[PDB]
Parts: structure tokens; C-alpha cells; sequence
DNA sequence: CTAATAGATTAGAGCCGTCA
RNA sequence: UGACGGCUCUAAUCUAUUAGU
């Protein structure tokens, strides 16, 4: 009669030369392989970008509860698990365009006003990165 | 639309990473009830955020979060998938390698091949001999110059049978004897089946097998570590068909088991198909966005 | 044993509810009491987490003492207990990894992994058991105008190169037209069933994947003949049509202690299916279930954005064992023979197929008595 | 070639020439990250 | 040398929810 | 475009026959 085999699961491999199936435990006991630990970033948008954006990085270094324990592990802290320093002191942000001229009145065309978006964030990160002094490693992108 | 693709595919010139966040994601307080019913919501998930969101920005700072060691060593990988541009003949010929795994001594590669390979039929899909060729053997200097030797044993993955004369001329390029095999991997075949007893669906790893050439894999069950279901209906399971070469059927099928997991933009347990079906798939859109690129990078950092 | 004979140092935690813990208050008045007897160093080294915990209001027999704080990162709160730690001149070990991970797994194994016990499960298919010797083919090039197509013509009979299609008689086609047993049957065409089916048929003009494309077509339109005398209508969609059924058709909208037409946000729901023949594994059928909306029953909801919301609010709560149970009672109910399904394919011809679905048992299986 | 008989120009050019293609390759190649390169000449 | 039928075999492209 | 799954709607082309070269 027809049956079923049956497969396992395999096992993934962690720092310390240790073992495990799922990821995020090991992340919380062993960690990373390899040691990097900068995270010069850099940002572009509107301040109240840049006030909810340093309030939501300074809020991860406290740990966050989920509702189920059981299904979700827990998230000590990004320090915690990685050993790797990120904090919200050392940002170095360009500003973006305010007067947005693109109102209602300009909806024909959509596809222009894409590429005026896209020309001005990629002109304005090209521009910082090729002429400032600081040494930047990602660039977060936020807009409503 | 075409908003991060083309933004991505512009900026790849310039070797910059980026990220894109959405405001609500961040805003997720303020925008509530407009008239009684909340616009938006993650209460009872919003600790997990945290482990969406760090490790990728680790990925992309240079860092490795997690590696699979559970591979012979002097072995071969790669996979491929075609996309449709239909810029202005309405094209179909886009084809972008996925990647490939090496052991140099004692680490993994992730890098991949590149180059959209173009075919003037618009339906038919499959490749034409000529682009086949240079395709492996890219792969094969590849493969020569991290591994300053010859590789041993070769595999491939796909989507879609193919004809007799392409792999042909595959088997052409073959140098000295090795062995080349490729399998071909559906995503949707109706095979629903229920539990007999109880309220839970089947649990994950069973397996079906129809001939010495056919198989099936269930994805969606539930980990009894988890202890809950990765779907929230009955799952549907993946068809599998060996197309040529001579493959053992049980360790191709755990060898494809074992790459669900290399999921590194999230961290879910389980994921329903390996990462280089969707990888490639999800690296051809960037591309397709603009064709005026001339030999694009080969490092998933920037593409992802 | 522990606190007096083998203990050196002492962890004691400031949550917000660890006043009210008696225990720990007790243990802490022992833990007092050893400090009282030893006077060698210290023994306690209080923590705090909370931030409600205000630095003042801590427990009163500990305001004395001062405590490393944890509020704004574990990792410096770790790093400066370690090294307050190997200050005090504690007793070293080399670390090992392979402990802690033995002791985690083992804490953490049960209620989880997979147990050895035998299971069944329920297909989703319907094998065939009967079918006639063989099927007949009849062309005149005389016999029916060129022009008309097959969709007019409700009973099987397709065209052909020269081999008409047919699986009843040839000389069952009176009710509209006359003349038919005068086209003689002796000059008709016969092919066995039983052996193409097996495959080794083989022709110049007929192969083996064009007639099973016959059969198959052939069975399809016989599923769809039988089933349009059920008395379960259809609504249009993308895909063949899909066949449901109506509350109150069925005595009092209920058959064997289950329901299948309800009430959803003031809208009236049923449970209809699909399905369509499949061979080469077996001959089976592949059934698929759906559910359809209605305003009364006479009239459906036009947009589909809308209709896909309401589905998927009516089945966020329909699980496995509804599927299955609701499944088998709509297959048994249209089943009609009390063993099989009768298809009146021919004039008289029928093709069984089984009412009662594959199965499957497996060797493997988890934790059952999970409860949530 | 050791001796800067045939062209001390081109021999320049190519080892110039060898060492680009060498750091070109190694930054859109690889995948650690890094910041500074100390080129020692023999 | 163009067009109607018909199966088997393919890709975009949006909407809901995220565990009763 | 924080990611995953489940459905629905749309497109071609290949493979018999047939009518107009
Ligand atoms: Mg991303």
C-alpha cells in the first residue's frame, strides 16, 4: 500500500563551531561569525523623519515583549545578540526638498513625477557621497 | 511602480547599499481609527519587527549572520529562471544566473553569476545554443578560479523542461567527464490532501513518491517546535521532476530541503521554496527596470 | 545543602513584584542570616530591570545597598557584572559552548520533536472501476454538415480526421433528425478500450497521447452531462462553471449533523466545488471546494474585491477538520448510488466512480494532544 | 619582462594595468568589507 | 498562406490577513 | 519598496482536426 517517507530537518551552523535548527536562538547564545562592528549610516527626509527615525533607533536598545512567547523569540537587544555598536548620535543627514511643488493641480503623467522623485534622492546621495569628508556605510530612504 | 527599481537600478552604477523604509512601519501609533475601525496594525507582533529588521542592516553593514555547513565539499550549484520584458517586441529573453556554491578550503560563496542573455522568440522561452555555452561556461572559470583547480561534480536547478539540443550542447561543454544534471521544480500542482483525525494539517518533511524519477514535498506544515502552522489553510505541496542525467532521487530531495532556510532578508523559521528559485527572481526585476547598465556588479549586497 | 555548605556569592533581583514573593523574602532572610555567620567579603549583589521601579521606593531591607543597573542595555550590565566578578577573585573554568547548548536542548525537548506513532490521512481523488471494452468511431463525410460545431450536440461526439469521436451507438441521434440507422454500422470503427488505456496501442494516423486526450475530453463532458441533472446550479467564472447548492433545497439547510449555508455580514454563504479528470498516476478526479456568496440566493455581488474580503473573513476561521468533514459530506451527498456515481456517458453506457476517497498511512507523526 | 629593455612605459602601464584590474575585481567581487589598502612594491 | 475549436504549460498583478 | 502565505483577474505559445491558397 502507498505510504509516506518522512524527511528531517537539517541542522545550521554558528559561531564557536556550534549547532543548531533555528537561527534566532543561536543568534541569542553564539552570534556572528566574523566581527565587523560599524554602522556609520546616513539618511535623508523630512525632520520628522529624522525625530521619529532617532526615537524608533535609541528605542531598540531596550528589549521588546511579543504577545506570544512560545511561537516568537525573545529580542534582548541589538547589542545583546550581535555585539555590534549602533545608536543615534552619529547621523549624518542631508535635507531634502520641502517645497514639493508637485501638488493635485500635477497628476497627468505620473511617471515624470517618478522620475523627479528618483532624480532628486539620487542626485542629493550621489552629491554627499562623492563630496563630504565622513566615512558612510548605508543610507535609509523614508517618505510617506 | 517601478519607484525602488528604478531608483536601485540607477544608483548601481555608483556602488552605494541603500535601504527603504516606509513611514508607517515606523508611524505605526498615529495612524489609527479614522472613524472606528484602526488603519493599521502591530501589537501583537511588534517584538518580532525587531527581528526583521536588525540583521538585514547587519547583512548590509558586511556581516554574515548565519552559514549552512551541510554540503560535500568539491561540489557544484547553480539555477536560472527567464523573465518577460516586452519592451518593444514583446520580448521574452530574460534570463539571470542565480548562484552558485563554492568551498575554497574552508568558507561559502554567494555571489553568482550576471548577464541577461537575450533570444529573439517571444513565447517559446527555452534558449537558443549559442548562449548556453558561454552561460557554463562562465560558471566553469568561475569555479577554476576559486577553487584553483577543476570542479568535481555539477548540478542545476530550473523551472521548465527543456529540449534535446541545448542540453546537447550543455553536455558539449562538458570538460574531461563530469557528470551534469539538472531538475526541473514547479510551484503549484494540486495535491490536496487532509488529516484524517484531529484539527491540524499534515506536519512538515512527509514526502510522496510516484516513480523512480517523480517526487513531491510538503513545506507548509507545522514544526512541532513552533508548534504551530506556517499556513493558515491546508498547505499545497511541490512537484518534483528529474528531466536527464543520472541522480539519485532521496539526496537531490534533501539537498533541496536543505536551502529553504538561506532566507537572509527575514528570518522565519521555514520558508515554502529554496532561495535560488526566488533569488533569481527577485534579482531579474531590478535589472529588467533599465537596460542601459554594461556589466553590473556580481555582489548580492547592492541588488539586495 | 546549597545556600550554607556550597554557595559563594549571592543574585538576588529587584523586579516589581519581587517584594511580594514570600519565598524570596524568606530565602533572603537566610541568605541574611549567612552573612550574619560568615563576615568574609560579601555575599549579596542586588540587580534592577523595571523602569517603574524607582531607585527609592526598592525593597526596604536592601535600600542599603547600591545595584548595577540593567535599564538601558543588558550587554554593559553583563560586561560590568562579569568583570566585577573575576575582580572578586572567583574561581575560574574554561568555557565550553557544547554544555550550554547540551543543557538548552535538554531543558527545551519535550512536548516538541516528532514521535514514532502511525497515522492516516485523507486524499483529495476518486479512482475509476468501470468502463466499456472498447469505444467506436463512424464517419460518412456525409453523415452531419461541416459547418456546426459540437457544443450544440449534448451527448459525446466530437470531430475527427475521419474517425468521428463518438462513445454511445452511432444510430443514437433520432431525436432531432431521422436517417440515422440508415447509415449501416457494418463500415463502422472500433478501437479497444482496455488497451489503449494500457498504452500500447500504436498507429500511424493514432497515437497513444492524442487519444488519451480523447478519453480524457470524453470524460470530462460526461462528468458535466451527469452532472447537470443534480439539481445544483452554476455560476459563471474564469475556470468551468461552479455548481453549489441552496439553503432550504435540502431538508431544513441540514444533512447529517453538519451546515453548509450560513450567514456572513448580512450575506448568504454556500459551499460549492470543481473538478476535472486527471490519468497518468491513475485515473482519478481532482476536486477543489470554493465558497460563493449571495444577497438572497437569486442575485450575487458584482464586484469580486469585495467578494475576495468576505471570503477571506468567512474562512480566516474554517480549519482542518471542517475542511475534511465538510468535504466528505458534500462528496457523499452527491453521490448517487449508495456505493458509487453512475455516468450515463452513452445511451446506456455508465462509467463508476468511487464515492469514497484515497487514503494514506504514515510512520511518523508529533505530539498530538497539542489543545492550542 | 625584468629588465626595462623593450618600452619602461609600457612595463608601467602594465603593471599599473595589473594592479587596477586586481582591485577593481576584488571590490565588485567579493563580499567582506573594507577601507583602506597598504599596496607594498616590490 | 490566414482564422475557430481544445487540452496542457507559462507569467504578471493586485487584495486580505498574520492563528480562532 | 518591514516579509510570508493564501485567493482572484488577466495574457500569450505548443500540440490533432477543420474552413478560406
Ligand atoms: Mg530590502
Amino acid at each position: 500500500m502507498k505510504e509516506l517517507i518522512y524527511i528531517e530537518e537539517p541542522s545550521i551552523l554558528f559561531a564557536h563551531g556550534q549547532k543548531c535548527t533555528d537561527p534566532r536562538d543561536g543568534l541569542a547564545l553564539f552570534g556572528p561569525l566574523n566581527q565587523i562592528y560599524g554602522i556609520k549610516s546616513g539618511v535623508v527626509g523630512t525632520q520628522k523623519g529624522l525625530q521619529i527615525f532617532k526615537s524608533y533607533l535609541d528605542k531598540i536598545q531596550k528589549p521588546i515583549y511579543n504577545h506570544n512567547n512560545i511561537t516568537r523569540p525573545m529580542f534582548p537587544g541589538f547589542e545583546a545578540v550581535f555585539g555590534c555598536k549602533w545608536e543615534s548620535q552619529n547621523i549624518v543627514f542631508k535635507e531634502i526638498t520641502d517645497e514639493e511643488i508637485r501638488r493635485y493641480l500635477f497628476n497627468a503623467s505620473t511617471h515624470k513625477r517618478t522620475y523627479d522623485l528618483v532624480t532628486l534622492f539620487n542626485d542629493k546621495i550621489i552629491t554627499a557621497n562623492k563630496n563630504d569628508e565622513e566615512r558612510v556605510d548605508v543610507w535609509f530612504v523614508i517618505v510617506p | 511602480a517601478q519607484f525602488h527599481d528604478q531608483l536601485k537600478a540607477r544608483l548601481l552604477e555608483h556602488t552605494i547599499p541603500t535601504q527603504i523604509l516606509r513611514e508607517s512601519t515606523l508611524a505605526w501609533r498615529d495612524f489609527k481609527n479614522t472613524f472606528g475601525a484602526p488603519i493599521r496594525d502591530f501589537s501583537k507582533i511588534e517584538g518580532h519587527l525587531a527581528w526583521t529588521i536588525s540583521t538585514a542592516a547587519y547583512y548590509k553593514a558586511g556581516g554574515k549572520p548565519w552559514k549552512l555547513g551541510d554540503i560535500r565539499p568539491g561540489v557544484c550549484y547553480l539555477g536560472l529562471v527567464y523573465k518577460k520584458i516586452e519592451k518593444s517586441k514583446n520580448p521574452q529573453n530574460a534570463c539571470c544566473a542565480a548562484q552558485m556554491f563554492l568551498d575554497n578550503g574552508d568558507g561559502t560563496v554567494f555571489k553568482g553569476e550576471v548577464g541577461p542573455w537575450y533570444n529573439p522568440e517571444k513565447g517559446e522561452y527555452h534558449l537558443k545554443p549559442k548562449e548556453a555555452k558561454a552561460l557554463l561556461t562562465q560558471a566553469l572559470e568561475s569555479y577554476k578560479e576559486q577553487n584553483k583547480s577543476y570542479p568535481k561534480e555539477v548540478f542545476i536547478h530550473a523551472r521548465t523542461r527543456f529540449n534535446d539540443e541545448e542540453w546537447n550542447a550543455f553536455n558539449e561543454v562538458t570538460p574531461k567527464n563530469t557528470n551534469l544534471v539538472g531538475v526541473t521544480i514547479t510551484k503549484s500542482k494540486p495535491l490536496k490532501l487532509y488529516k484524517t483525525e484531529g484539527a491540524f494539517p499534515i506536519m512538515r518533511g512527509n514526502a510522496y513518491i510516484v516513480d523512480e524519477k517523480k517526487a513531491f514535498l510538503w513545506t507548509l506544515g507545522f514544526v512541532p517546535k513552533l508548534q504551530s502552522t506556517l499556513s493558515m489553510e491546508v498547505p499545497n505541496p511541490i512537484f518534483i521532476e528529474i528531466n536527464k542525467g543520472e541522480a539519485e532521487i532521496q539526496q537531490v530531495l534533501k539537498d533541496i530541503l536543505a536551502l529553504t532556510k538561506l532566507n537572509y532578508n527575514a528570518c522565519i523559521y521555514a520558508d515554502g521554496e529554496p532561495v535560488t528559485l526566488r533569488f533569481a527572481n527577485k534579482i531579474g526585476e531590478i535589472l529588467t527596470a533599465s537596460t542601459e547598465i554594461k556589466t553590473p556588479p556580481l555582489a548580492f549586497k547592492y541588488y539586495i | 545543602k546549597e545556600i550554607r555548605e556550597n554557595t559563594c556569592k549571592f543574585l538576588i533581583v529587584s523586579s516589581t513584584a519581587g517584594n511580594k514573593r514570600e519565598g524570596v523574602l524568606k530565602e533572603l532572610a537566610v541568605a541574611t542570616k549567612v552573612k550574619k555567620h560568615l563576615q568574609d567579603d560579601m555575599f549579596i549583589i542586588p540587580l534592577a530591570i523595571d523602569e517603574n521601579l524607582s531607585y527609592d521606593d526598592i525593597n526596604i531591607e536592601i535600600v542599603r545597598l547600591n545595584a548595577i543597573d540593567f535599564k538601558k542595555s543588558w550587554a554593559k550590565g553583563l560586561q560590568d557584572l562579569l568583570d566585577a566578578f573575576e575582580k572578586q577573585n572567583v574561581p575560574k573554568k574554561p568555557p565550553d559552548h557544547s554544555k550550554s547548548n547540551l543543557l538548552y536542548q535538554q531543558i527545551f525537548l519535550h512536548d516538541k520533536q516528532a514521535i514514532e506513532k502511525e497515522e492516516t490521512y485523507d486524499s483529495n481523488w476518486f479512482p475509476i472501476i468501470s468502463f466499456p471494452n472498447e469505444l467506436r468511431f463512424h464517419r460518412y463525410d456525409w453523415r452531419l454538415p461541416k459547418q456546426f460545431d459540437v457544443r450544440t450536440l449534448a451527448f459525446p461526439a466530437i470531430r475527427y480526421k475521419e474517425y468521428l469521436c463518438t462513445f454511445a451507438w452511432e444510430y443514437d441521434f433520432i431525436h432531432q433528425l431521422p436517417k440515422t440507422e440508415t447509415y449501416n454500422g457494418q463500415e463502422s470503427i472500433r478501437i479497444s478500450t482496455s488497451d489503449i488505456l494500457s498504452g500500447r496501442y500504436d498507429t500511424d494516423f493514432i497515437r497513444n497521447y492524442e487519444c488519451q486526450r480523447l478519453i480524457v475530453q470524453l470524460i470530462n463532458k460526461a462528468f458535466e452531462l451527469r452532472m447537470k441533472d443534480k439539481n445544483v446550479r452554476e455560476y459563471q467564472m474564469s475556470k468551468t462553471f461552479a455548481y453549489w447548492i441552496e439553503k432550504g433545497k435540502l431538508e431544513k439547510d441540514k444533512f447529517e449533523k453538519i451546515k453548509l449555508v450560513g450567514k456572513q455580514k448580512n450575506k448568504y454563504w454556500h459551499f460549492g466545488i470543481s473538478a476535472a479528470g486527471k490519468l497518468y498516476p491513475s485515473p482519478v478526479l481532482m476536486v477543489s471546494s470554493h465558497i460563493i456568496f449571495t444577497m438572497d440566493g437569486i442575485n450575487l455581488i458584482k464586484s469580486k474585491s469585495i467578494q475576495h474580503s468576505s471570503r477571506r473573513k468567512q474562512g480566516k476561521n474554517w480549519w482542518n477538520d471542517k475542511w475534511r468533514e465538510k468535504l466528505l459530506a458534500f462528496i457523499r451527498f452527491l453521490s448517487d448510488d449508495q456505493n458509487a456515481i453512475y455516468l450515463n456517458v452513452g445511451s446506456e453506457e455508465k462509467i463508476l466512480i468511487s464515492n469514497k476517497p484515497l487514503k494514506f498511512f504514515g510512520k511518523m507523526s508529533y505530539v498530538t494532544p497539542s489543545e492550542v
